[PDB]
């Protein structure tokens, strides 16, 4: 069914027309990336369903017939810079085959300290870095006691 | 060593490190600034580099008063730019141009005996706010350094040509008015420039009575030979069965001259 | 007293993690002088700064193809001298496990070996299952290779709901893919023709030479540990023994696949026999007791407290125990002086004593066989270079 | 015919090439390169097969076994005497005496030639071979096996 | 002159992606960390799907990964076959005993990390990391040299 | 193996799109499609009489 | 005109030998249980793009201690010979067309050699001369096996000759052995399992690598060209590709041999065959 | 090539056919059947080739000096290579014989050759020169 | 088959034994003779026109129209269960305390040496830690940590794509671990209440 998956690829792409998609710069990019364009164009693309989708935007399918090891997969938004640290913990473990719960059919305990999951910043100059770094903003001396001063 | 299109001898020379003591004092918790320039630098020569780099000196001089100056010659290195461009010049060239008699005298130096010397400015207070001279325990005119490198590297061919200082400019002259509006190309050594003959003309080496190795307590490294030599060496891998060379008897086993019979 | 005078041939093979020096006089064979210790990691030393417990992640990395079978040497060796007797359902565990870890080894040793002779679909498609069977280890101790999951009186955890399934599963097709490994080097004339009758070795060479496993049986050796000296529940499995008597690659080759299929089975007899009962010793001042058990109760909470600082202290004495190892026989001897560490921990491979049999093996050879030698010869640095 | 006529040029420049150097591995190469450009000129004279012949004899055959003898009996001894010791003054004259000036040529007293392009007949040379000079190719088959069984006598073991 | 500099910020592109897609390392199988190191190869993670192909020499060896520990005794190979890897080059560091000695971190004969010998440019931690976490790690080497500029700097210099 | 397919389908392709061109080249170059076949001493007289005498035809045609 | 000939020659063997390998990969794969390189472009298709373009980015370096002319020349004159016989099989009309590409094969075999001796490496001068015997060793069979089909080749004319033009367009279904026995001598001919033991260019890097890959997949075709014509009954792209599918599918599922071993069989099983074949067709066309 | 007198042009005179063969263009339907003349040419631009490919990643590759980066990480060959010159010599005789329609009698002197080689391969062969031990 | 044959035996002191000597024909492992001419025919099929390759090619042909089990990475991920053991990780207590108390059992457990830890009381007379680090490059994810800790502070994530590209980056230091800790918690404690039915 060609009209079925085109509008799977639509509503995959997360664009508006096949010509919005074809002239996208995601599209020339999938040009370049195989696996990009492998997840744009033939998982997706299967007998499955959606999932649901996270606060980043990613969607997530499952499809039961597929064999084990291969029944789940995501798409993520970030089209140029995909990565998966962005995924968040919530559907971490129904993507790492570990437990068999998600949002959309597990209701958890959010606590109020709970920091949201995003990008790494590796390789960045605003990464972590210890306390006894030059990159820190107070450096640090570790003596382990008070020098005398007149 | 190279002039550019995006940069030029007085904007890397001068302007920069002006700007940068300036700040340097500006900080006020710096105590020592470290500044190089080069043995044959002097505000009266035709060279441009060499008087950019005597004007930068005096202008980090006046702008920080504590500021060393290291004025070394010739460096000698694996990945040195005087050893490394004469063997691009001896080898893969059909023939090697020396400026008139090449006579003139210079007094190459190596890299550690430098870094030993840095250890030890930052060690002695009193060399803040001076000029230290840096060279190698001999003199020599680049004749005899092209004939010492011609023994090590064993060629049976002297490539090398003496030509007037004009001549050289004229095969130069060409690559040198084009040198700017170009982004910089690749394997250019830094001998095909005017500057260079200009320094072929005038003696490089110590002044007398400028601050040296002894002042630092360090006795220079023989550059002639020694563990210095080893990485030139290898262009010629020491000595096994390279070249035809037959003057080599010398250093020849035993044995193996009897089979020769010398 | 020696000279050098005549230099002549000479050769290096390989800083790479074997180093071989070889002499040949042409094309054959005359001397080979393996060096070794690029690995040699002073692990013997270094256990002596740690407790018992603390040291057992030291035998994960000994061979770290095969982990289980080098943790239940030293179990046993602290055991023995700890007067510890082990639950049956532990000892189910221990075996069935066991054998999974030494369908692995052969899994790994065989497709190592085609890679080297030249054969490559083996290798990826045997590899599969063992990542099915690194699932299986991760779903019990949460690591793929180094578990730590054998324990002094029993193991770390009790076997996840479920598993069971997936290893019958497992089994039930592990003989198909088996099957299919076998036809690509056993009706092959090549495959023969590189490994028939190369490296010979004969049972009163290799009782001199203190060979184990598979190579000792390729000698028409009646030899199993699991048979003669058994432990665990080793004495109820009833299986087979692949026996040889050539000594040679194609035999041990065989030797090793007929090893796999007896591990099935024993796989498929442990599968129909677990009990249902305690896992670990009821020592609790040995064993460490149950997390609710500790949060619950002083007397529990002491223990963990004083074994996981100071851990028990093994009576003052010696032993040495042995295990069958999928590369031949494991041994480790105990030194107790009656403290939390071990006095003196000697660790025995027998890698080891194979890799010392090149020089004999490869004279009259040829440089096409030496990669065959150490192929068959089935060793890990780690555990010769300790 | 500027370019055919350096190429037969070219031959003699090697040949003497050939003797010149002191690497064995060169003088080798000069003589393989020699080899070709000869099969290659005498292309010109339209002998197809023979030139392959020559070509696959002497590169496949002879100089591998060339470079196989000086690969393991030749440690390199350039230095020993080959660049030192020189070369004999009466050999160089008494061959530019011969080739140079060249006062016994092949043709003697004719001094011009005319070169024309043949016509190779593998039909007919197959004629010859096996119907004018039989007797000569089954000499030629036991000179080969005198080759063989000489080798294989003469082994060093 | 803003053309040119298009033109050059396209071909840095061209050549990060060139290079990115293609890196080949080169296999120490020193300790544990390899046997992961060849399951990533295998079919369940395809290494070789990812443009990733192990060498036997160090000469068309790309980059460098370490799986396994270091000892004194082997420094010298390892750093004499990091110095014979050509340029561009990486390192890539896998597992602790490649990243601080960690289990062995006390002995008297490792290497306390590769890097106090060779430089490396991505840590990949795990005793032993996931297949898949060598996965990441690589991707995360391809991410940065996709930030890498080198024509733009040179057209600047 | 649907993932070589394209790889096994793109190298016909390229060989039979090189194959083209070369015939279509070699066929404008040579003017006929047999210039591969076996030829004596007699064709290539035949051939090179036959040159001769087109050059001699525009030779005469450049005389009316 | 020649010149734009050579080069439109030129172009399909590059970008046909970069597919070759790429699938050779796949296919691998697809007999492994894998997929192979699919991340690098559509489906992988661009694999050996990169792969070529990144070897030539990457630094060459040359031993000091050897004569590095010899090393550079290797690679470039094997390559050469396999433009050479490119040319010879599309863009030639020799009379023994077929010699001519049998004694341009049996160049090939210097370039191994030269990089053995160039090369200060024990293993790499012991594997070469390994190499050369082999393929040495099988080039008097593959000589037989096109003696035995050149009794049967003529032209209309009533010439016998070796015109790839002029061979007919119908498989030999009477030189069935002798064809299995030239296949297998072609396996040998390319290093390719089961003959797979020697590599010589351990030492060697970048684009001289490339060229040495260029050069071996490059002789593998024009070796698949020469049985296609032979016994196929022609030339064309489908039984390159399939003859390259089965090359793959013998180097997926065997195991090489050693030395002596191919030896022997080369030299007691393989030629004495083909001496036998050579004259039973030679009795029989009489 | 160019002809250099009329009876090399079949006796045909004027100016225009000698300037015409002075830049012709090549054609084996032409002046140049057999002529084996683009092995030459093609020659020439494999040559270009491949130099340009070896000086290339000397440009477009970055450099640096170390010294341990300059460094690399019997008879049966005489029998097999003597053997295969004697059996090439043989093979290139045996080849016009296969070139030609030949008789009775010319098959027996083939035959006759090929017993003699024959003779003297199995005679190698029965004395243990064909089993490379050594 | 594994049965063995005449010439074929890759040596020469047992294909020089076998060729002057019947000793193979005593061992039965050796395929018997051939008797009559079906028996050679069969031999000659054996040897000759392969026959052996031929099964092995075509077991891999079938390969090649079968199924694969390869994965899209990082668009799909493995199978993993709760007893992971990956980034080390401190946990709080719901009202948003941490579950850590500085008893240094995980210190005093840690064969790695790995941890260090510097502790005092809190303004508030709580025992809390002041220094808590552990050395990621240093640390062999033994997970024995997490064994002995009794109030269930320090944990070994679901976290292990945690590269960084330079060592430094992997120095854990408390705020680190308490960030990841925040992070991973929903997950870490979903993992727990299935762990606790076995730890
Ligand atoms: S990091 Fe751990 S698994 Fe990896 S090599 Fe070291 S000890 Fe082995
Ligand atoms: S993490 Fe747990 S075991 Fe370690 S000091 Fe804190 S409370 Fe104690
Ligand atoms: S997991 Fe093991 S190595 Fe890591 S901190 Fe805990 S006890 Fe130490």
């Amino acid at each position: 069914s060609l009209s079925g998956y085109f509008s799977r690829l639509l509503e995959a792409s997360g664009k508006k027309s096949v010509g919005s998609f074809f002239a996208s710069w995601e599209f020339g990019k999938m040009l370049v990336d195989g696996n990009l364009a492998h997840n744009v164009l033939v998982r997706a693309t299967g007998a499955g369903r959606l999932v649901g989708t996270d606060y980043n935007g990613n969607r997530y399918y499952e499809n039961e017939e597929a064999a084990y090891g291969r029944r789940r997969w995501i798409v993520y938004k970030d089209k140029f810079d995909y990565n998966p640290t962005t995924i968040p913990p919530e559907w971490h473990g129904w993507l790492n085959y570990i437990n068999d719960y998600n949002p959309t059919n597990t209701q958890f305990k959010q606590p109020t300290y709970q920091i949201e999951a995003s990008m790494t910043k590796t390789g960045t100059q605003t990464c972590y870095n210890p306390k006894g770094s030059w990159f820190s903003a107070k450096p640090r001396n570790w003596r382990k006691y008070e020098s005398w001063t007149p | 060593r190279l002039q550019t299109k995006n940069w030029s001898f007085e904007d890397v020379h001068v302007d920069f490190p002006k700007r940068l003591a300036k700040l340097a004092a500006e900080t006020g918790q710096v105590q020592r600034l470290i500044h190089f320039s080069d043995m044959g630098a002097d505000e009266n020569h035709k060279s441009l580099r060499m008087r950019t780099k005597a004007v930068g000196d005096k202008e980090v001089l006046d702008a920080f008063p504590d500021a060393t100056i290291v004025r070394p010659g010739d460096i000698v290195g694996i990945e040195d730019h005087f050893y490394n461009y004469l063997i691009y010049q001896l080898t893969l060239t059909v023939f090697a141009p020396v400026v008139e008699s090449g006579s003139n005298k210079i007094q190459p130096t190596y890299v550690l005996d430098v870094a030993d010397a840095v250890a030890a400015l930052l060690r002695k207070p009193d060399t803040a706010g001076k000029t230290l001279y840096l060279g190698g325990p001999e003199v020599l005119t680049m004749r005899e350094v092209y004939d010492l490198l011609l023994k090590t590297l064993r060629i049976y061919r002297d490539d090398t040509v003496h030509l007037p200082a004009w001549a050289v400019k004229a095969m130069y002259k060409p690559f040198d008015s084009v040198r700017r509006m170009l982004p910089g190309l690749p394997m250019t050594s830094p001998l095909a420039t005017e500057d260079y003959v200009e320094e072929m003309l005038r003696d490089k080496v110590v002044p007398a009575g400028a601050l040296g190795y002894a002042d630092l307590g360090i006795v220079p490294q023989k550059v002639t030979d020694g563990l210095a030599i080893e990485p030139v060496r290898h262009a010629r891998v020491g000595g096994y069965r390279w070249g035809d060379m037959s003057a080599v008897a010398k250093d020849i086993p035993e044995s193996v001259r009897k089979y020769y019979n010398i | 007293l020696t000279p050098a005078k005549v230099n002549n041939f000479t050769l290096n093979f390989g800083p790479q993690v074997l180093r071989l020096v070889l002499e040949m006089q042409g094309e054959i064979i005359m001397r080979a002088d393996p060096h070794i210790g690029l690995l040699h990691r002073g692990t013997e030393k270094l256990l002596e700064y740690k407790t018992y417990l603390q040291g057992l992640p030291y035998f994960d990395r000994l061979d770290y193809v095969s982990m289980m079978c080098m943790e239940h040497s030293y179990v046993l060796a602290i055991e023995q001298l700890l007067n510890v007797s082990v639950p049956l359902r532990g000892q189910y565990i221990r075996v069935l496990f066991s054998e999974i870890t030494r369908v692995l080894n052969h899994l790994l040793a065989i497709t190592c070996h085609s890679m080297d002779v030249g054969a490559l679909t083996p290798f990826l498609w045997a590899f599969e299952e063992r990542e099915k069977l690194f699932e299986f280890y991760e779903r019990v101790s949460g690591a793929r290779m180094h578990a730590a999951y054998f324990r002094v009186g029993g193991v770390s955890q009790d076997l996840p709901i479920g598993l069971l399934r997936d290893v019958y599963d497992w089994a039930r097709q592990f003989a198909s893919r088996l099957d299919e490994m076998e036809e690509l080097l056993t009706g092959n004339r090549i495959w023969k023709e590189r490994t028939v009758d190369v490296g010979t070795i004969t049972a009163q060479m290799a009782w001199d030479w203190g060979c184990s496993g598979p190579i000792l049986r390729a000698s028409g050796i009646d030899w199993d540990l699991r048979k003669t000296q058994p432990y665990d529940a080793y004495g109820k499995m009833q299986f087979n023994v692949p026996i040889a008597g050539h000594g040679d690659c194609y035999d041990r080759y065989l030797v090793r696949l007929q090893e796999m299929r007896e591990s099935l089975r024993i796989i498929y007899q442990c599968l129909n026999e677990m009990p249902d009962g305690l896992y670990k010793s009821p020592d609790g001042k040995v064993c460490p007791p149950s997390r609710s058990t500790m949060k619950q109760s002083m007397e529990a909470l002491i223990h963990h407290f004083k074994l996981y600082t100071e851990g028990f202290h093994v009576p003052a004495g010696e032993t040495y125990r042995a295990v069958e190892a999928p590369k031949g026989e494991f041994g480790v001897y105990l030194v107790s002086r009656g403290g939390n560490r071990p006095y003196r921990c000697k660790i025995r491979s027998p890698g080891y004593a194979h890799l010392q049999m090149t020089d004999v093996i490869s004279r009259g050879a040829m440089l096409a066989d030496v990669v065959t030698i150490i192929g068959t010869l089935d060793v890990v640095f780690g555990e010769i270079d300790r | 015919m500027f370019f055919e006529n350096s190429a037969i040029l070219l031959c003699a420049l090697l040949s003497i090439a050939v003797g010149y150097t002191k690497s064995p591995f060169m003088s080798l190469m000069y003589s393989v390169m020699l080899f070709i450009n000869s099969s290659f000129v005498l292309m010109m004279l339209g002998f197809e097969f023979l030139a392959l012949v020559n070509l696959l004899v002497y590169v496949g055959a002879l100089a591998v076994l060339f470079l196989f003898v000086i690969m393991l009996l030749e440690i390199p001894a350039t230095e020993l005497r080959a660049y030192s010791r020189g070369w004999s003054t009466l050999g160089i004259f008494v061959f530019i005496i011969n080739g140079v000036f060249q006062i016994t040529p092949s043709m003697g007293p004719r001094g011009i030639i005319t070169g024309l392009p043949g016509a190779e007949s593998i039909t007919n040379l197959g004629h010859a071979l096996y119907l004018y000079f039989a007797d000569l190719l089954i000499l030629n088959s036991l000179v080969l096996t005198v080759a063989l069984f000489g080798r294989f006598a003469i082994a060093p073991v | 002159a803003k053309g040119l500099e298009f033109v050059v910020s396209k071909v840095d592109n061209v050549v990060n992606w060139a290079r990115a897609g293609s890196i080949w390392p080169m296999t120490f199988g020193l300790a544990c960390c390899a046997v992961e190191m060849m399951h990533a190869g295998a079919s369940r993670y395809d290494l070789d799907r990812y443009g990733i192909i192990f060498r036997p020499s160090p000469r068309q060896s790309d980059a460098m990964i370490v799986a396994g520990t270091l000892t004194n005794k082997m420094a010298p190979a390892l750093r004499k076959v990091y110095d014979q890897m050509p340029e561009p080059k990486w390192v890539v560091s896998m597992g602790s005993c490649a990243n601080g000695g960690g289990y062995y971190h006390y002995s008297y004969a490792v290497v306390r990390g590769c890097d106090r010998v060779v430089p490396v440019d991505v840590y990949v931690p795990g005793c032993p990391p996931t297949a898949e976490g060598l996965l990441y790690g690589l991707l995360q080497l391809q991410k940065k040299i996709y930030r890498s500029k080198t024509t733009q700097i040179w057209y600047k210099k | 193996g649907w993932n070589a397919l394209p790889s096994l389908v793109i190298i016909t392709g390229i060989w039979t799109a090189g194959l083209f061109a070369l015939d279509k080249v070699q066929m404008f170059r040579e003017n006929k499609p047999a210039w591969a076949n076996n030829k004596d001493g007699w064709q290539k007289a035949l051939y090179r009489r036959d040159w001769y005498l087109q050059r001699e035809e525009e030779t005469l045609a450049m005389a009316k | 005109m020649i010149v734009a000939s050579i080069l439109i020659l030129i172009v399909p063997v590059l970008l046909s030998v970069a597919m070759f390998t790429l699938a050779e990969r796949t296919v691998m794969a697809s007999m492994q249980r894998r997929f192979g390189p699919q991340v690098s472009g559509i489906s992988g298709l661009l694999q050996p793009f990169w792969d070529g373009l990144k070897l030539g980015v990457k630094e060459p370096v040359l031993p000091d201690s050897s004569s590095a002319g010899a090393f550079a020349a290797s690679p470039m004159i094997s390559f050469v010979l396999s433009q050479v016989a490119w040319v010879g099989i599309c863009i030639s009309d020799a009379s023994f067309q077929g010699l001519v590409i049998m004694a341009i094969s049996s160049l090939a075999v210097y370039g191994v050699m030269l990089a053995g001796w160039a090369s200060n490496s024990k293993y790499a001068f012991l594997g070469c001369l390994r190499s050369v015997a082999l393929m040495v060793s099988y080039e008097l069979s593959l000589g037989a096996a096109l003696l035995s089909i050149g009794l049967f080749v003529t032209d209309g004319t009533g010439m016998k000759c070796l015109n790839f033009a002029e061979m007919p367009t119908t498989p030999q279904y009477a030189m069935l052995p002798l064809c299995l026995i030239f296949l297998v001598c072609i396996l040998a001919e390319t290093k390719r399992d089961p003959f797979d033991l020697p590599g010589y260019n351990v030492e060697y890097s970048s684009l001289g690598f490339a060229l040495f890959f260029i050069a071996e997949y490059a002789n593998m075709a024009v070796m698949s060209a020469i049985a296609s014509i032979y016994f196929l009954g022609g030339f064309s792209a489908l039984k390159i590709t399939a003859l390259f599918f089965a090359f793959v599918w013998t180097r997926g599922t065997l195991p090489r041999y050693r030395y002596d071993q191919f030896m022997r069989l080369g030299w007691k099983a393989f030629l004495p065959l083909t001496l036998a074949f050579f004259a039973l067709h030679a009795s029989v066309a009489i | 090539y160019n002809a250099w007198s009329p009876a090399q042009r079949y006796f045909v005179e004027g100016d225009h056919v000698v300037t015409a063969e002075a830049s012709r263009t090549f054609q084996f339907t032409g002046l140049d059947s057999g002529s084996f003349y683009p092995y030459v040419i093609a020659t020439v631009i494999a040559t270009a080739i491949s130099t340009v490919f070896i000086v290339a990643p000397l440009v477009i590759a970055p450099s640096r000096v170390d010294l341990d980066k300059s460094s690399a990480y019997s008879v049966s060959f005489y029998l097999v290579s003597i053997m295969y010159l004697l059996f090439d010599i043989e093979i290139a005789y045996l080849f016009p014989y296969a070139m030609t329609h030949a008789s009775l009698p010319m098959y027996w002197t083939m035959n006759l050759f090929l017993a003699i080689l024959v003779a003297g391969f199995a005679y190698e062969w029965g004395m243990g020169a064909l089993e490379w031990r050594e | 088959g594994t049965e063995r044959r005449p010439g074929e035996s890759g040596a020469w002191k047992q294909i020089e034994r076998q060729r002057y000597a019947s000793d193979w024909e005593n061992d039965p492992t050796f395929k018997r003779t051939p008797k009559n001419l079906a028996e050679v025919l069969d031999d000659s099929a054996s040897m000759l026109l392969l026959t052996d390759v031929w099964r092995g090619m075509a077991y891999t042909l079938g390969a090649f129209f079968d199924k694969k089990v390869t994965i899209m990475y990082p668009f799909e991920k493995g199978q993993l269960s709760p007893r992971f053991r990956g980034e080390h990780a401190l946990r709080r207590y719901p009202t948003g305390e941490e579950r850590c108390i500085a008893c240094k059992l995980c210190e005093a457990i840690c064969p790695a040496q790995a941890i260090t830890i510097e502790a005092e009381e809190r303004e508030d007379g709580s025992r809390r830690t002041t220094r808590y680090d552990i050395d990621m490059t240093k640390c062999i994810y033994c997970g024995f940590c997490q064994e002995a800790c009794p109030v269930d502070a320090i944990v070994e994530g679901p976290n292990f794509e945690f590269s960084t590209e330079t060592r430094e980056e992997l120095l854990y230091d408390k705020q680190k671990l308490l960030e990841n800790g925040d992070k991973w918690e929903t997950e870490i404690a979903t993992n727990l209440r299935t762990e606790s039915l076995y730890r």
